[PDB]
Order: C-alpha cells, then structure tokens, then sequence
C-alpha cells in the first residue's frame, strides 16, 4: 500500500488542484487502495493507464 | 524579303460583327447588390451598411445563399489538388522559391521532391549539401498543389511519376482565366507532340517522348519534322488565346487541322486569326450543335 | 408421336402467365417448324451443325470477354446511384468535374453532406460562438438523447433547422437507387450531449459539472476533442468561401474550447 | 506467459440458466472462421479520389479481395478468349442460300 | 475495409510483416498480398503451443 | 508462386554460422520460428506469421524496429486496439531510443 500511495502521489498530483479532487478520480484511487480497479473506455485516460500500469 | 510595315487601323467596338445579348447581371464597384433577409458575401464583395455592395467588375454568380462577384481578369488562385507550372527563382538552406503568377512565392520542401536514385535508399542532411546543384536556379517543374498556408501562400509537391523536371520545348504565358477546368489537364494530342495545360496560365509543349523526372538530359538534336509542330502548335495557341478562346484539347485540335493549307511563317496577320478563330467557332457550333 | 402430355395449364392448375405463354410460343413454333423448309434440302444436318458449333464458339468469346469486363464488378451499380445522389445535389455537374460545393466537401472530416448544406443554408452562420459550439456537438455526442425543456427558446427552434436539412437530404437519399431508408438517416443524429457542452464551454468549473450531467466523464473529453477537429475545419471552409463572419465565430469558439485537462493525456508526456 | 507462470485457466461462469452445450462445442472445438472481406463505398472514399486524379474507383473495385476468387485466373481468361477467337476464323460459313435460308429461323 | 484500403494503396518499397494468432487460411491470403505487390512473401506456422491451459 | 510455406524443421540448419555480425540479443533462447524469420528478415524479406503466443510473435517486430535505426529509416506499428497501442510504446521507451 506505501508503493500503491507513492507511485499514485506521482501520477495523480501532475494538474491543477480544481481537476485533483473529482468524484471519479476519488472513486477509484478508493478501490484501488483496496486493490481493484475497473477499466473500460468511458473513464479518463490518466486513470485508464494508472490501472494497468499498476497491473 | 520586302519588310512590310503597315498602319494602324480603327478598332470596331459593341463586338457587332456577330452580335449577341447578355442575359446575366452585370454590376461595377459601389454598386447595391440584392440585400434581403439573410445572404452570405463571396469572394468580390463587401458589405457596408445592411447592403452587399459589390466590390469589382464582372458578373454576379449565387448557389442558393451565396451573393458573389466573378471578376474577368484576376491573378492564380491556389487550391487543393491542382496542376501547376513553375520557375525556380530562389534555392534556400530548406526550400525552393517557385513563381506561379500569383500575389506571392510558392514553396517546393526538399521533404516532398523525387530526389535522384528514386526507391527507398536513405534520406539524411548529406542530401541537402547537394539539393541546391540539381534544382538550380532558373529551371521549370510541374507540380500539383499540396495545402494552403495562412497567409495564401501555397506548397506544391512533386510525389508521382508524371511530375518532376521539364525537359526541351517552348514555353507560353497567357491569363488564368482561359483555362477550361477538367479532370486530365495531361494531353498527348496526334499531331507529333503534347502540351500540359497548367492551370496557373503556363502552357508547355514539348514532343512526344518516343517510346515508353530529369534523370534524363537528352540533349541531342530534335527532328526537322517537331518543330514545325510545335511552332504550329504555339501560333494556334497565340491565336485562340488572343480574341477569347477558353483553352482545351479539342479547340486546339480543330485550329490545328484548320492552319494546314498555308504556311506557319506567314500566320501572324490581324485577318488571318480572325479567318481561323470563325472557322474554329463554327466547327464547334455544327458539332456541339 | 407420343403419348398423351397432361396440360401444364389446366391439367395441374398452374395459373402462370409466363406458363400459358411460353405454352402458347411452343404450340405457334411447333406450326410454323411443320411448314419448314431447310428440312427438305440435300444437306439440312450438316450445315445445321456447323451453324450451331458457330453459335457456340461465339457464345464462348462473348462470355469471356464479359467475364473480362468491368460490368461483371457487384456494387458498380451501387457507385452509379451514390454518384447520381452526388449530382443531383450540386457537387459534381457533368462527367468527373467537380463544383465549388463540391470541394468544400472534399476539405472536411466527417457528415460531409449533412453539414456542407447547412454551410450554405443559413441556420447557424447567425449565433454566437458558444452556442455554435453546442448545436455542432449533436453529430459526434455518440449518446441516447434527451434534451431539456429549461434550455433557451432559441434552442427548441435551433434543433429542427438542421432536422429539416435531415429531411432534405433522405428524400434525394432513397429515390436515387439506395436502399437507405430516410428515417433511419435522421436516427444517427442525437442530441444527449447538448446542454452539458454549453456550459462547459460557458466556462463552468468541471466540478458541478459531472454531478449535474447524467452521464459518466469518460466520454465527454472524446466528444470535446472530436467536435474541436471540425471546428478547427470549418476554417478552411469560410476561407474557401470568403465568408470570415462564421470564420470568426469559429476561431473565437477554437480558443475558448481548449482546457488543460484535455491535454493531461499521460504521465510521463515531457 | 512465456513459461512465466506454472499454469493457466479460463473458468466459465454460468449464472443464470444452462449454457445449451450444443453451441459451446460449436465455440471451443471448432476452427476458426474464414478470412472474408467486408469491402464497402461511402462518400467519403468517393470525394478524396475525385479531387486528385492518380487512381480511379473502379480500380480499387477491382484490385480488392471480394473479387479475388474470379480475376484469380484473369490472364488465361483472355488467353482463352483469344484462343477461341482464333479458331472462329477457321469455320467456313454455313450455306444460307437456297432452301436454306430458314435454316437460322430453325436452328432458333 | 480500412486494412484493405491501406493494403492496396500502400506502395510497393516497402516490406510488410503481417503477424496474425493462427489464421486458417493464410496460405491465400499471403498469396493475394504477394500478386498484388510484385513481391515474394515467405509464410511460418507452428504448433504445440506453450505453458497448456484448461 | 508469391507464396512459399517454409517447412518448420527444414530450412534451419544453423543459425550463428551465418549472419557474422550480432544482433538485438535476447536474454532468454530463442525459438527456432523466431530464428526462421530472422533468418529472411535479413534479406529485406516480406514474413506472415501464424503462432499462438502474443510476445513471441514480438521479437521479430523488435528485430525489425532494432535494425531500423542501423538503417536510419523510419517504422510503423499498428494496434487496433487503444490498451495494446500504448503497451508497446512503453515497453520500447525505457529499452530504447524514442518512440
């Protein structure tokens, strides 16, 4: 999980603070804690690569 | 050999010796065009106060919402996709500097050219120590147009087989207004040689090139019996360009067959156009008609 | 000569025009072959198979010169009527020449026909950029519609004035020889994604955005970057034209349509 | 992986109601299908090729694979074209004068 | 259509390597390929594939 | 013909003994179809390949992208699918050179 919380506090906090605070951003950086993640074509492509890069 | 020298004969104006009416819509600068609900203003317009005021001379041409003003006398135009002649006037560091007679300089990348070799060798910055010997100044291409840039200049690309270097022939100059739009601007006309009808106003003719990009130089002498064909050729262009004739393959064609029964030496004479542009006009109007 | 042969008419009942007629031909050609005369001559056989070995032979090379021909492709009648609905519109005039209308087309991405007319058809060319920006997203939305009865009364009007160029364009579409219904031709546009490009181009933080929308905010970019291409095309199409009212309107609408979370994309971009 | 992992399974989970294993066999054990072409026309195709003229659309009609199980043989077609061509020249014409002259109305 | 429209317009200076997952005819397909361009194209298949799965 | 199926143990009888010079090295063996079509691939050959492991197939592709910037030239790679088209630009950035 220190892994998973420092490799995400590289990718995530890249953009304005506006945009780092987002129901979809919040909502899987939540289930990606736990370890899961959802990917299909209607989700950002920042979060579409976090996933499989963490894959 | 007697040297005739002539005098100076009054023109005949209102073109009465066929005699025609116009149907069109003829308008001069400042005056009002159409001015309903809503129209778009074209190319030879402007607009002032809730009035589409036309902005030079010719005749007014819609497609369904479009007020527009076709001048008859303008300089070339770029777009998308058309056949093009040129001269190189300036070779820079990157580019080429072609004259096209249009309101700017056209621009040949050494990116889109046929280099020698002509196959998938290599393409790297010792090519350009030597791109400036090849292309130097003062030679003829013939390209077809690639984009449009910001400020109207155009960038002409030479990505084909039946486009490169121009070899021997003779060169005429006319307006680019006389060129009839089509779809094969190529020509190999049966007489014993060809022309490209640029459409720019440049007209090339060179003969036919026997059997079968500059590769090949092929300076050695022209056979007696393709000059007089071009120098027909090139009287009969001059010809049909002056009075009004558009250009294209079957005028030329039919002014060619017509110049036969006298000599290509003595057709420069006020009458002799007038006798073959007639007779032209009439092989159009008995076969068209 | 044979036994009695049962009617294929009325014995079995077979009510077939092409029946009773090719009956009544093999009847009438069986009368005039019992009046023929190269049956009698010396040499009827033999000059008869030499005329039928002819027929034969000329039969093969005409097949295969059809075989090799360029009737025999499948869809070439199909090129013929989607290039006779190209000329009925005024495009193409008269054997391979192209218009002026027909080379704003050609500069373009996608809905060619749709939104060409529409250049020339007034409807649009008079509103504000951050409205022109939202009627063009109805094309590339790619969602279920449902529009909004709160949105302005310009807008209940500024659906139906592309719906009539849709009605315009399926009427010329089916009675061209195409067998594209043209209702099914108004279905493809939807307008899901309208009110939200609005606001979002109104310049409306994102935050209430998403929230207000119902729709997840995976799509909306993709639609944003493809409605941004054909606004980025149209230039060249008021350029083309000479009409730099709307060539105006869509520059204004290209430089208030970037963000910068649209460019994020990757991580590791610089 | 490239023997980077012991082994490997695919389960299937049925939820609902049973699969109807006729088609299941028809999926698993069964070749695959055959490369086909979907060749089409659109506007689009048509606009780009007519502003430029170096190839035409009868010529990507014709060079596809749709059409590839008949111009497969093109060239003996013309071969055998002009073979049988040939041999009309060596058929002496049919007597058609006479009382033969209802000899094509017949052979009709 | 897209690949095909690449494929046939694609000039002949260049030397495709095509990497289909075990595509039953391919001894064809490769040959329509190799007709079109004047070309020759060489075509490898294997089998037992590794790491077995159930 | 335009076709020619290549037997799978035929051809093959060495592999260093030709090709003098070395080449996109691997760390693990290579398979003998991988050695096949580098062997054709030297020659400017056009290859059609049919297996059934997905990163087998790519060391030919890798061979031909390694050998690319030996001949200065430029290659294309084409995903059809958008999770597979970064992939590779992933695996190749940190390898090598720019992609």
């Amino acid at each position: 999980k220190s892994e998973i919380h420092l490799f995400l506090q590289r990718c995530l906090a890249r953009l304005r603070g506006s945009d780092r605070q987002l129901p979809q951003v919040l909502h899987m950086s939540e289930l990606l804690n736990r370890g899961l993640g959802v990917h299909h074509s209607g989700i950002l492509p920042i979060l579409k690569e976090i996933v499989e890069m963490l894959f | 050999m007697a040297m005739e020298m002539r005098l100076p004969v009054a023109r005949k104006p209102l073109s009465e010796r066929l005699g025609r009416d116009t149907k069109k819509h003829l308008v001069v600068p400042g005056d009002t065009i159409t001015t309903d609900t809503g129209f778009m203003r074209g190319h030879g317009t402007y607009m002032g106060e809730e009035k589409l005021i036309a902005s030079v001379a010719g005749s007014v041409e819609r497609v369904n919402k479009l007020i527009c003003v076709k001048a008859l006398k303008t300089r070339y135009i770029g777009e998308v996709g058309d056949i093009v002649v040129g001269r190189i006037t300036e070779v820079q560091q990157k580019r080429w500097k072609v004259e096209t007679n249009s309101r700017l300089d056209s621009v040949l990348l050494l990116s889109s050219m046929n280099l020698p070799g002509g196959e998938l060798r290599r393409r790297s910055a010792e090519d350009e120590l030597a791109m400036r010997g090849f292309l130097q100044e003062g030679d003829l291409i013939s390209a077809e147009v690639q984009a449009v840039f910001s400020d109207g200049a155009v960038s002409l690309h030479t990505r084909s087989l039946k486009y490169g270097k121009l070899g021997q022939g003779v060169l005429v100059q006319v307006s680019p207004s006389l060129v009839k739009r089509q779809k094969t601007h190529f020509h190999d006309l049966p007489c014993g040689a060809s022309v490209i009808l640029g459409n720019n106003g440049f007209i090339w003719i060179y003969p036919t090139p026997e059997h079968k990009g500059g590769f090949i130089a092929n300076l050695e002498p022209v056979s007696l019996a393709d000059r007089e064909v071009i120098s027909r050729l090139r009287n009969c262009i001059i010809s049909l360009v002056t009075q009004r004739m558009m250009l294209y393959d079957t005028s030329i064609l039919y002014c060619y067959e017509a110049s036969l029964p006298h000599q290509i030496k003595d057709i420069l004479k006020p009458e002799i156009m007038e006798e073959i542009v007639m007779e032209t006009r009439q092989r159009l109007l008995e076969q068209e008609g | 000569a044979g036994p009695p042969t049962l009617d294929p008419v009325n014995d079995l009942q077979l009510k077939d025009m092409s029946v009773v007629e090719g009956g009544l031909r093999a009847r009438k050609l069986e009368e005039l072959i019992q009046g023929a005369q190269c049956v009698h001559s010396p040499r009827f056989p033999a000059q008869y198979l030499k005329l039928r070995e002819r027929m034969q032979i000329q039969k093969e090379m005409e097949r295969l010169r059809f075989l090799l021909s360029d009737q025999s492709l499948l869809l070439l009648p199909e090129y013929h009527q989607r290039v006779e609905v190209l000329r009925t519109l005024g495009y193409v005039d008269e054997a391979g020449t192209v218009k002026l209308a027909g080379r704003v087309a050609c500069a373009m991405s996608s809905h060619e026909l749709l939104l060409t007319e529409l250049m020339f058809d007034n409807a649009l060319s008079t509103l504000r950029p951050e409205e022109i920006a939202a009627l063009l997203s109805g094309l590339v939305c790619q969602s279920p519609g449902d529009a909004g009865d709160q949105l302005p009364n310009t807008l209940k009007q500024g659906i139906e004035r592309v719906r009539a160029v849709a009605k315009r364009i399926g009427e010329v579409q089916v009675a061209c020889g195409l067998n594209q219904t043209v209702e099914e031709f108004v279905g493809e546009l939807n307008f899901g994604l309208v009110e939200v490009v609005y606001e979002w181009a109104r310049g409306m933080p994102f935050s209430e955005l998403a929230g207000l929308s119902g729709t997840p905010e995976g799509l909306v970019v993709r639609c944003i970057q493809r409605l941004a291409e054909m606004c980025r095309s149209l230039r060249g199409a008021a350029r083309l034209v000479g009409e730099p009212v709307l060539g105006a309107k869509m520059e204004t609408a290209a430089t208030l349509l970037r963000r910068d979370i649209v460019f994020a994309a990757s991580l590791y971009t610089q | 992986r490239r023997g980077l992992d012991p082994t490997g399974t695919v389960i299937l989970l049925c939820k609902g109601r049973v699969p109807e294993m006729a088609d299941l066999h028809r999926m698993m054990m069964g070749k695959p299908s055959q490369l086909q072409s979907q060749f089409r026309l659109t506007y689009t195709m048509i606009l780009n090729l007519l502003r430029v003229d170096a190839l035409r659309v009868e010529d990507m009609m014709k060079r596809s694979f749709s059409e590839f199980p008949s111009r497969k043989d093109s060239k003996a077609h013309e071969q055998a074209l002009a073979e049988l061509t040939k041999r009309l020249g060596a058929l002496e014409e049919p007597d058609m004068t006479g009382q033969l002259v209802d000899l094509p109305e017949y052979y009709s | 259509v897209v690949w095909e429209e690449v494929l046939i317009m694609l000039p002949d200076h260049v030397s495709i390597i095509l990497l289909s997952a075990t595509v039953p005819n391919a001894l064809e397909f490769a040959d329509w390929i190799g007709r079109l361009k004047r070309r020759q194209i060489y075509v490898i298949s294997t089998v037992t594939r590794p790491v077995p799965l159930e | 013909q335009w076709a020619i199926p290549v037997d799978a143990t035929s051809p093959v009888g060495d592999f260093y003994r030709l090709i003098p010079q070395p080449a996109f090295q691997w760390a693990f063996e290579p398979d003998v179809f991988q050695k096949q079509a580098i062997l054709h691939l030297e020659r400017h050959d056009s290859v059609f390949v049919a297996a059934h492991t997905s990163a087998g197939k790519t060391v030919v592709a890798e061979y031909a992208i390694a050998l690319a910037q030996k001949h200065m030239t430029r290659t294309i790679y084409t995903s059809p699918i958008k999770a597979l088209s970064n992939q590779k630009f992933r695996d190749f950035r940190n390898t090598f050179g720019d992609v």
